């Protein structure tokens, strides 16, 4: 007989938050691989949203139990680091959680349960690492399938074949191959306008503008010299308070006169480069392109855009090579930007986009443009997108592959469950109940494909005892495979971080024992 | 008061000031105190009595 | 009427007596008490302010701008350099006092207190024997006023201001105490009903 | 209680007052006994914080905040009373605090004490006026009588001792007194830096009592100069500025600014260049003048900008901020220096002297505060109070405040009765005396007041757990038999009665008080036969 | 009688007075109350809350910090006020103990009701109480230990004092990685105690064990458009300027003309007015120009031009640990460069953490001042990170100050009970029954880290009075295994200065509640 | 110093209970001798009684 423990709430709390977080794994388990399906999520405002993202879907459920607050958080963790198994990492943070519970049960302490987590974490990691294969980001074909394999998860599965080359092109196309550790996704421009279908998006080495051109007349340009201008086309205003005190009235001919011949000088200075479109930022507090400047620009045959932003600055000059300018005097033909043309092209009566295309200094820097027919299926097709970016992302950050399928995570419950046999103690129970949490993921995968989930984890962990480490769920045949055969590979780096953060999680959910109403 | 301020006071006219007559006949003692505490400045009980 | 004391311990000054008025710095660099004092009762605002509130000033040179700034700062110097040079060593204003000429009376080692109440400032010149001056131009002895002693007192958590000594004095200030308000105030009414009689 | 209960003879309405039928009105001996009823709850919760072993009181505000106290006064202003009696106690104890800032506890039991006895002489149908007369003649004998058996001490800055003994029965009562000495040291030595021994006039604006939560009570230390809660303006000016020649400045560093309306116009390149050049200068021209007068630090009241600020930092000119006018003023008189209003005014005279400037941490905060001290002949002083709380540190606070004014109340009269309830037995056994002496129906009245001023003696040792009467009656005893008024409680237990021995010491001007202050309201709450309020 | 149970009620509808019994049982409620809670954080084996807010934005926070946890509760009891602000106060003071100081005067308390139960008067209790805490005190100061000497045993008294005071939070866990970022972020200060100096940066995602001290500096602002991204031998002027349409500071000038060519003249002096101060900037010879304020499109062309690296929007907490970390002096003049000291560092970069770019300066001059990036799988991990971080740099600074070391793991707390109890047996009356109370609550604060364990904290007390009685001056609670050590040996070692805020506001918020007899509450303002 | 009394209760109730016998003796103390004159008290059904027996009263 020991400490009676006179208190159970704590016990209680321990309970209740594995119960929340198994509530959303179970919620989002229907979301997970290529069988798995979306879910609605209507708004309080209304906002409709349709998803297969673990993190969109976590995010937008207003969760209010504590614990599933922190899977909600965990899943956005994973989009950080990884971009790509948000819903996994959840599912495997509820069931760490759902085995802690018969632990609890058997009588072990948090503090062990949460040891032994970390020791079948850190086999775990050894484990899929031994199981990863090298890649070389000029495999290609190993950067197509990856995309692919992100890509057969979402409603854009069937343009699979059109949205995989581009992302992997756009990444490929923003980062140096050779010396690249990382990948910045703002350098990749999304852009969603509605209408035609989602076979109609399109990969845009150039730049692409929501910003409507003010000439009329003058929608396209071919050989375009293009300058950015941070001052305003207007009658001069000092930072100071100015007036114009008219006594007589020859001053007020004058003063109109004067105005005229300012503008006129600006127009002249900026048409002696060779400029012929014109991006001006946006300006509040001044005007930015009066009608006299713009009368002048369109007689001087300029195409002008007004209205570019503050923030987009930085990218259009990655973009097409200019210089902003700030003070006319600095505005040369050194600071633009040569573009084979610049158009503003219409979309079947669905809005017009201004495109930049063709670059003498195209800088590490690309736009796709998402098409669709619903907001809802942009939406989607947007997120997606960014998911095969990420798995790009992650490659280019860990140069390494690991097989699809439910096969990682069927060789982790294994190898942890050997692991488990030979580590004789309390932990033995614990680290047990990591492994065959870790096999529910193949279960998902089974239930959702449509085949028996006893069966098929049976039949995968029977081939995996074998050998075939590379044997998975194939949801083509119908049963189990070498999972490489069809091609269902991703990043190293998703799985390892998806176990990292889930046992963090799951650690610190543990060490919990109240809660209070602040 | 109202307000919950109070006046302590041994003075005639002023007792009279803060009770709120309105009686009109009863009204005008409170006036004749007030008009000896004008015209005299004592005898402002004994007027009313 | 000073909360705190007893009712033998209320007083009648033979000249006249006021709390402490919204002094800012410097006023504790002031002395506090004056054996013969010359006092100058004054309708003045005594600091840096707009000549006029409908007034704007118009330059175009920054000599220009320079001049108009010191030229405020001579017309307050001024006033207060004129006020010093009449002998007064006390300077009592109904109307507010600022903080630089709070510091230059300190720096004179003068007494001065502004928004003084209009009714203290008359028993002040009822009692000093001055007059009050809405201009500072014609401080003579004859519109000065006197008295044989200036304090600042502590009279029960309060200071107090007195002007003792004045033989021309027409005015009396009763000074009453007590524990209470109420107590206090059916005090003064009492007085007021022996007043009368 | 109604305000009329006719309706007429006739049946015609009788409409006197307005909303006489909400109106209530208690009227003769019941609203006596009223007024004595709530007079007397006010006091049974007042006297248990009486004394040496007189416990506090924890107030809670409107919005919450608590603020835990033995002071009768703050308790009294706390606390959220409704009955008319009760705000007269109030304003009592207010009273006592006004003119003495000692005794705010002892005045309310004593009038408390004084209306209970005025109680039983109404029951035998004496005339509260008369009660009141008799009240006023024991008052009057019992302030001569202070007056006899009082002593003197010496209010010198030689030999503090008869002081700090002071200082320490009136902190004797206080959470403080686990820091006894050294808190009675430091208001000694606080009211004798700043106070006029020839005016006998003691100006607490020059003492500054600053509190900071953390460190520890005996930390609490007085700084002979000012302490301000701002900082150097640049953070990489020095945080230690010894022999420190101050300007203290009340003109902004920037550009001048008339106050009238103006309009400076700019009509050409040439005038907005000139205007630039004279931004410029203005700001050289303010750190050169305050340079040429020599000064190692400035002090502005207004705040200043980025040029001022870095020329400052260049030119070795450590320098304060923000400052507000009090402490401006205060660091003025402590440092012997002169308020400047603009920098062309300004001079080596004008300037004051610090031997030591210092920036002060206080742990893991972020916050800092400024020391200014080893001044020449500080007239100004700062009592720095720390402790681990601010409801210790708001206590210390005000404790503090009464030791200060005692010793204010000794260097206005140096005459000292010794406590403990001895000067109230004394005073007791005159009353009594004169009052067998009387022939007159007041010398019940006057046994009545001897019999309340023996409840100060009888709460005292109430609190400090002896018998009441068996403590009060040998004592009283004693006093007749031996001649001595200095016997009193032993409230801690040292085995002497004698409280010129203990060293228990009130101010006379303070007993005087008490007795005036409570009889004065008693006799004007017993003139109070009828109370009207809606 | 009574102010509330007389025949008359003295007081306005809304208010309050609890009597001498009815008060002592609130506030010995009410402090028993908030100590019983923030207990089970205490000691290694210590758990965690969650704090869960219920504002429409509903924070959700999980701390182990007791301080943090009274911060973050509704309290409506005074004495559990009195608690919450002393706790606040010990959180201000040294940064850690706050959960310690919270249950020493609880448990104070609690034997305080015990004695008024055996009718002892609380002014005996005070008194007993206060002898000794004096005791205590100085059986304390004769138990400290001081090393700063001695470079090596220092560093290792910072190593073991850092590892204590992680123990209790979520970051044991990866303790002698935390401990050895604590302790070279608070040795980078040289000294100084300056905890803004250390600058904490939390993002999301990596693991717990991914976080580290950067040996250079980070900084979560941008670089403007033309201008560089990486610059290697960098000068850096650190700046206050404005450059944001600066206009002068005389409020009256107004341009007024008659021309708007006179207006035109006019602005094209305003450009030439802004390239004059970047080109007397730039006379600095530099290449990396940071500014706490804006930094607008004309400035940055002509910085860009110059093939300067100009970071805009910094703040005052930015220049001054830039200052802190390169060396340079925070400018807002341009006409002395001779007398403006610039910053250094090897290389300058922009870096990726998570998916945002932060300005990496490396090779930095001084480094008088740290960056820590925090990452982690939940922003309640990431909190409760940096809370942790942010107890261990203080309680390192406070050691820095003061070298003065004290063991943990109970032998403190044991000593000076011991120290009171001998104090006790040689009083006599019933201030020994108060004393022999004290030490009884010192006692409870090592049977609570080992309660939380799970051990026999009956036996193991048991086992350390009677090391203490003997003279084992040094042995405390082993929570390893559950047993008694050494801990000169096993390195669990506080700040005297810790303990000793911890005992003395512990007893000082114990007496200032012991002395209330009566609550007097005031109609609330609803 | 001999037993704290750590309740104040009871002296509370001494006192009420003291207050309210005071009460009453002081209400009838007027029906008292052949000066003593009588009280009317209408029940709350409005049964009228004019007395100066204390009993009755
Ligand atoms: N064609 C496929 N066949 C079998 N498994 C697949 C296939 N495509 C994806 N998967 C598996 O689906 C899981 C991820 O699907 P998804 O719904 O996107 O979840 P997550 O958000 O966790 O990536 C991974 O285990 C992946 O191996
Ligand atoms: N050491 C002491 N021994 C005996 N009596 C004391 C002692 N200290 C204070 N007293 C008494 O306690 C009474 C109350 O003092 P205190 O509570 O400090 O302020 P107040 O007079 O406002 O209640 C005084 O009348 C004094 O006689
Ligand atoms: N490794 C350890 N072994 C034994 N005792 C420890 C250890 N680490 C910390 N402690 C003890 O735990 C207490 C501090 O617990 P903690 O939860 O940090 O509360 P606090 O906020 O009061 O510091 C101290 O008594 C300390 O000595
Ligand atoms: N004529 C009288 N003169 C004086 N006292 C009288 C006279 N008649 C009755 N008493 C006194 O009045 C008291 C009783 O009066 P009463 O009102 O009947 O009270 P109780 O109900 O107690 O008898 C007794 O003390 C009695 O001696
Ligand atoms: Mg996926
Ligand atoms: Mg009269
Ligand atoms: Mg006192
Ligand atoms: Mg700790």
């Amino acid at each position: 007989k020991g400490a009676y423990q006179d208190r159970d709430k704590p016990a209680q709390i321990r309970f209740s938050n594995i119960s929340a977080a198994k509530a959303v794994a179970d919620a989002i388990r229907t979301s997970l691989g290529p069988k798995g399906m979306d879910k609605m999520i209507q708004d309080g405002k209304g906002d409709v949203t349709i998803t297969n993202d673990g993190a969109t879907i976590l995010k937008q459920m207003q969760v209010l139990h504590p614990a599933a607050r922190m899977l909600v958080e965990l899943s956005k963790a994973q989009d950080i680091e990884a971009g790509d198994g948000t819903t996994s990492v959840v599912i495997i943070a509820g069931s760490l959680l759902d085995s802690c519970t018969k632990l609890l049960q058997k009588g072990i302490h948090p503090t062990i349960i949460s040891e032994s987590f970390q020791k079948a974490l850190e086999k775990g990691i050894e484990i899929l690492t031994d199981m990863s294969r090298p890649v070389e980001l000029s495999d290609r074909e190993t950067l197509l399938n990856s995309a692919t394999t992100s890509l057969n998860s979402k409603v854009v599965s069937q343009y699979s074949s059109l949205l995989s080359p581009m992302s992997v092109n756009a990444v490929m196309k923003v980062i140096d191959p050779a010396t690249a550790t990382s990948v910045d996704l703002r350098d990749i421009k999304i852009v969603k306008k509605l209408g035609g279908t989602i076979d109609d998006c399109e990969l845009v080495e150039g730049l692409v503008l929501t910003q409507k051109v003010s000439n009329s007349g003058i929608t396209r340009v071919e050989k375009a010299k293009i300058g950015l201008i941070q001052f305003c086309l207007s009658a001069p205003k000092t930072d100071m308070d100015n007036q114009i005190v008219v006594s007589d009235y020859a001053q007020m001919d004058r003063v109109l006169r004067e105005e005229r011949a300012y503008i006129l000088n600006l127009v002249k200075q900026i048409k002696k480069t060779g400029c012929n479109v014109l991006l001006i930022q946006k300006s509040i507090l001044r005007d930015a392109l009066s009608d006299l400047a713009l009368h002048f620009l369109n007689k001087m045959k300029i195409m002008v855009i007004k209205d570019i932003e503050r923030e987009d600055i930085e990218f259009i000059c990655k973009t097409i090579g200019t210089k902003p300018v700030a003070h006319i005097d600095q505005f040369t033909a050194d600071m633009l930007g040569s573009a084979e043309l610049a158009e503003e092209v219409n979309l079947n009566g669905s809005g017009k986009l201004l495109k930049i295309t063709g670059c003498a200094s195209p800088g590490k820097t690309v736009t796709i443009v998402v098409r669709g027919s619903n907001k809802l299926v942009i939406e989607e097709a947007e997120r997606s997108i960014h998911d095969a970016l990420c798995v790009i992302r992650c490659l280019v950050k860990k140069r390494a592959l690991i097989a699809g399928g439910g096969a990682p995570e069927i060789e982790l419950a294994l190898r942890l469950t050997e692991y488990s046999r030979t580590l004789s103690g309390m932990e033995s129970y614990c680290v047990r109940a990591f492994a065959d949490a870790m096999e529910v993921i193949p279960s998902t995968l089974a239930e959702n494909a449509g085949l028996n989930p006893i069966s098929t984890v049976t039949e995968l962990r029977n081939r995996h005892a074998q050998g075939e480490k590379t044997a998975g769920i194939n949801v083509r045949k119908g049963g189990i495979s070498n999972i490489l055969e069809e091609l269902v590979v991703q990043p190293l780096l998703v799985s390892v971080s998806a176990l990292t953060l889930a046992t963090e999680t799951v650690r610190s959910i543990l060490k919990i024992d109240d809660v209070v109403n602040t | 008061d109202g307000r919950g301020k109070a006046t302590i006071s041994n003075d005639g006219a002023t007792i009279l000031k803060l009770l709120d007559v309105v009686h009109p006949a009863a009204k005008t003692l409170v006036d004749i105190a007030k008009s000896q505490d004008a015209e005299v400045g004592d005898g402002t009980t004994s007027v009313t009595l | 009427k000073v909360q705190g004391g007893a009712l033998e311990d209320s007083q009648l000054v033979a000249g006249v007596a006021f709390k402490k008025t919204f002094s800012y710095a410097g006023f504790e660099m002031q002395p506090k008490k004056y054996h013969n004092p010359k006092i100058a009762l004054l309708n003045v605002e005594l600091e840096l302010k707009a000549e006029k509130d409908n007034a704007e000033i118009r330059v175009h040179t920054v000599e220009d701008y320079q001049a108009i700034v010191d030229a405020e700062w001579n017309i307050l110097y001024d006033k207060l350099e004129k006020i010093h040079h009449s002998g007064a060593k006390v300077v009592l204003s109904k109307l507010p006092i600022g903080d630089v000429a709070t510091q230059y009376f300190a720096d004179r080692d003068m007494f001065c207190a502004g928004r003084v109440p209009e009714e203290d400032l008359k028993r002040t010149m009822m009692a000093c024997g001055g007059s009050i001056q809405t201009s500072v131009n014609a401080l003579s002895a004859d519109v000065l006023g006197r008295c044989q002693v200036f304090e600042e007192t502590q009279i029960g958590g309060e200071r107090y201001n007195f002007f003792t000594g004045c033989p021309k004095a027409k005015t009396c200030t009763f000074i009453l105490r007590g524990g209470a308000e109420q107590f206090m105030e059916e005090t003064e009414r009492s007085l007021h009903d022996a007043i009368m009689i | 209680s109604m305000g009329t209960l006719a309706f007429d003879e006739y049946g015609r309405p009788f409409l006197i007052i307005k909303d006489q039928d909400r109106k209530s009105r208690l009227m003769g001996l019941e609203a006596l006994k009223s007024h004595i009823m709530a007079a007397k709850a006010v006091a049974n919760t007042m006297r248990t914080s009486l004394g040496p072993n007189g416990l506090d009181k924890m107030m809670v505000d409107k919005d919450g905040d608590v603020t835990v106290t033995n002071d009768g006064a703050t308790i009294l202003s706390m606390m959220d009373v409704d009955h008319q009696i009760a705000k007269l106690m109030v304003e009592l104890s207010k009273s006592q605090d006004d003119e003495i800032g000692d005794g705010t506890t002892g005045v309310v039991v004593l009038a408390g004490a004084l209306l209970e006895e005025a109680e039983q002489l109404l029951d035998r149908g004496i005339h509260p006026i008369r009660i009141a007369d008799g009240y006023e003649q024991a008052a009057r004998v019992a302030i001569e009588h202070l007056d006899k058996i009082s002593d003197s001490v010496l209010v010198d800055i030689k030999d503090t001792e008869p002081l700090i003994q002071t200082a320490k029965t009136t902190l004797g009562s206080k959470v403080v007194n686990s820091c006894h000495r050294q808190m009675a040291e430091i208001a000694v030595n606080a009211v004798l830096t700043v106070a006029d021994m020839e005016r006998r006039d003691v100006d607490f604006e020059l003492i500054k009592v600053e509190g900071k939560v953390g460190g520890r009570l005996e930390d609490t230390k007085l700084i002979k100069g000012v302490i301000v809660d701002k900082d150097f303006s640049h953070p990489q000016m020095p945080k230690k500025v010894e022999d420190a020649k101050i300007a203290i400045l009340t003109c902004p560093f920037e550009p001048p600014k008339p106050k009238t309306k103006h309009k400076l116009d700019v009509t050409s390149v040439e005038d907005y260049k000139a205007l630039q050049k004279y931004e410029k200068e203005k700001f050289e021209e303010m750190i050169q003048q305050i340079k040429e007068t020599g000064a190692n630090l400035a002090i502005c009241q207004w705040g200043f900008d980025d040029e001022a600020n870095h020329l400052l930092l260049q030119n070795n000119l450590p320098a304060v901020r923000w400052v507000g006018g009090p402490e401006i003023e205060l660091i003025a008189i402590a440092t012997g220096g002169r308020i400047v209003p603009r920098f062309s005014e300004l001079t080596a005279e004008k300037l004051g002297f610090a031997g030591l400037v210092q920036e002060i941490s206080f742990g893991t905060t972020k916050d800092k505060m400024l020391v200014i001290e080893q001044c020449k002949n500080s007239r100004a002083v700062t009592i720095f109070i720390r402790g681990g709380n601010k409801m210790i540190i708001e206590e210390a606070k005000r404790s503090l405040h009464d030791a200060l004014c005692v010793i204010r109340n000794l260097i206005r009269d140096n005459r000292v009765v010794y406590g403990g309830g001895a000067a109230e037995i004394s005073c007791a056994l005159a009353v009594s005396q004169e009052a067998d002496k009387c022939p007159t129906l007041e010398q019940y009245a006057m046994r009545a007041f001897a019999d309340a001023l023996e409840v100060i003696p009888m709460a005292l040792s109430e609190n400090s757990g002896m018998n009441p009467i068996q403590t009060m009656t040998e004592v009283r005893a004693r006093q007749v038999k031996e001649m001595n008024p200095a016997l009193g409680i032993d409230c801690l237990h040292k085995g002497t009665n004698d409280m010129k021995q203990q060293h228990v010491i009130e101010t006379l001007i303070g007993k005087k008080q008490q007795i005036s202050l409570a009889t004065q309201m008693v006799r004007m709450i017993l003139k109070i036969d009828d109370i009207r309020k809606p | 009688a009574s102010l509330s149970l007389a025949p008359v009620n003295i007081f306005k509808a809304g208010a309050d007075e609890e009597r001498a019994e009815t008060a002592r049982l609130t506030s010995f409620i009410g402090a028993i109350a908030i100590g019983d809670l923030v207990k089970s954080t205490l000691g290694p084996k210590g758990m965690d809350k969650i704090l869960l807010s219920s504002g429409r934005d509903a924070s959700l926070m999980v701390t182990n910090d007791g301080a943090t946890i009274l911060k973050n509760i509704g309290v409506d009891n005074p004495a559990a006020k009195v608690l919450v602000d002393m706790s606040r106060v010990q959180d201000d003071e040294v940064g850690d103990g706050t959960t310690s100081v919270t249950v020493l005067a609880a448990e104070l308390l609690r034997e305080a009701e015990s004695l008024i139960a055996k009718k002892i008067h609380p002014q005996t209790i005070i008194a007993g109480w206060r002898e000794a805490t004096k005791a205590a005190r100085e059986a304390l100061l004769s138990s400290a230990v001081d090393h700063g000497s001695d470079e090596v045993k220092f560093r290792q008294d910072l190593m073991n004092i850092a590892g204590t005071t992680l123990s209790s939070k979520l970051l044991t866990h990866h303790k002698d990685h935390f401990t050895k970022l604590a302790v070279e972020a608070v040795l980078r200060l040289k000294g100084s105690g300056n905890l803004e100096a250390i600058h904490i940066i939390k993002k999301l995602g990596g693991s717990l064990a991914d976080s580290y001290l950067d040996e250079g500096f980070l900084l979560d602002k941008k670089i403007g458009v033309n201008q560089p991204k990486r610059i290697e031998n960098a000068k850096i002027l650190i700046a206050n300027t404005g450059m944001d349409t600066d206009k002068i500071k005389i409020f009256g000038s107004r341009v007024r003309v008659d021309s708007t060519a006179k207006v035109a003249e006019i602005e094209h002096a305003e450009k030439e007015k802004m390239k004059e101060k970047v080109e007397r900037i730039l006379k600095h010879g530099i290449n990396c120009f940071i500014n706490r304020q804006l930094i607008y499109n004309y400035p940055e062309q002509l910085f860009g031009a110059a093939g300067v690296m100009a970071i805009e929007h910094a703040d005052f907490a930015g220049v001054e640990r830039l200052a802190l970390v390169t060396g340079g002096e925070i400018a807002s003049t341009f006409d002395h460069p001779e007398l403006v000291k610039l910053g250094s560092c090897k290389l300058i970069e922009e870096v990726m953490i998570g998916e945002d770019k932060l300005i990496h300066f490396s090779g930095v001059a001084l480094g008088e001042a740290c960056t820590i990036v925090l990452r982690g799988a939940t922003q309640q991990i990431l909190d409760e990170a940096e809370r942790s971080l942010h107890d261990a740099l203080c309680v390192l600074a406070q050691t820095v100050k003061d070298s003065r070391t004290v063991y943990g793991g109970g032998c403190s707390e044991m000593l000076m009970a011991h120290a009171v109890t001998q104090l006790a047996n040689r009083t006599p009356g019933k201030e020994a029954v108060a004393m022999e109370s004290y030490a009884k609550a010192l006692r409870m604060l090592p049977t609570i880290i080992a309660d939380n364990a799970g051990y026999d904290s009956a036996d193991l007390v048991a086992q350390l009075r009677a090391a203490h009685s003997e003279g084992n001056t040094t042995a405390g609670l082993d929570m390893r295994e559950g047993t008694i050590g050494d801990m000169a040996i096993l390195g669990i070692t506080e700040s005297f200065q810790v303990k000793r805020q911890v005992l003395l506001s512990a007893a000082e918020a114990a007496e200032v509640i012991l002395r209330v007899d009566n609550i007097i509450k005031a109609a609330p303002r609803k």
